[PDB]
């Protein structure tokens, strides 16, 4: 698994 | 380092790429690393990951079942399924597919949140998303729990 949060984060 | 490789493989052959469907070349390479690495995914997973980045901003992919396909797939992977769906849900990815509201309602359900996968289902019936039936269908099994 990854982490959701730091990975949609990273899309900005 | 392999992983990043293939990135970078595939990154380099679409740069070469003249052509109308770059969702159609990334397929090609991301079934390939799926029927040459069940061991680590690893690949995939870097694979879809940068496939989110690269058709984030891609308008006319956000309702391409393909893209859809791989974004399901690419939940698998993700540690935060409400937040993933949400975020998929309102940047406009799969809000006309059946399978999305199907998919993230029917984790809310197994999560024993039935109001919420409630609203979910009745939206994407809402915005008509396709197979219109099929959602309708899902949303009735659904009812039959209340």
């Amino acid at each position: 698994k990854i982490d959701t949060t730091s990975f949609l984060a990273n899309l900005k | 380092d392999t992983p990043e490789n293939v990135l970078q493989m595939l990154e380099a052959h679409m740069q070469s790429y003249k052509g109308n469907d770059p969702l159609g070349e990334w397929e090609r390479y991301i079934q390939w690393v799926e029927e040459n690495f069940p061991e680590n995914k690893e690949y995939l997973i870097t694979l879809l990951e940068h496939l989110m980045k690269e058709f984030l901003d891609k308008k006319k992919y956000h309702n391409d079942p393909r893209f859809i396909s791989y974004c399901l797939k690419f939940a698998e992977y993700n540690s935060d399924l409400h937040q993933f769906f949400e975020f998929l849900y309102n940047h406009g990815i799969g809000t006309l597919s059946s399978p999305l509201y199907i998919a993230w309602a029917g984790h809310l359900e197994a999560q024993g949140e039935l109001q919420h996968a409630s609203a979910v289902l009745q939206r994407g019936i809402q915005n008509q998303a396709e197979p219109r039936e099929f959602l309708q269908q899902q949303y009735r099994l659904f009812q039959t729990r209340l």
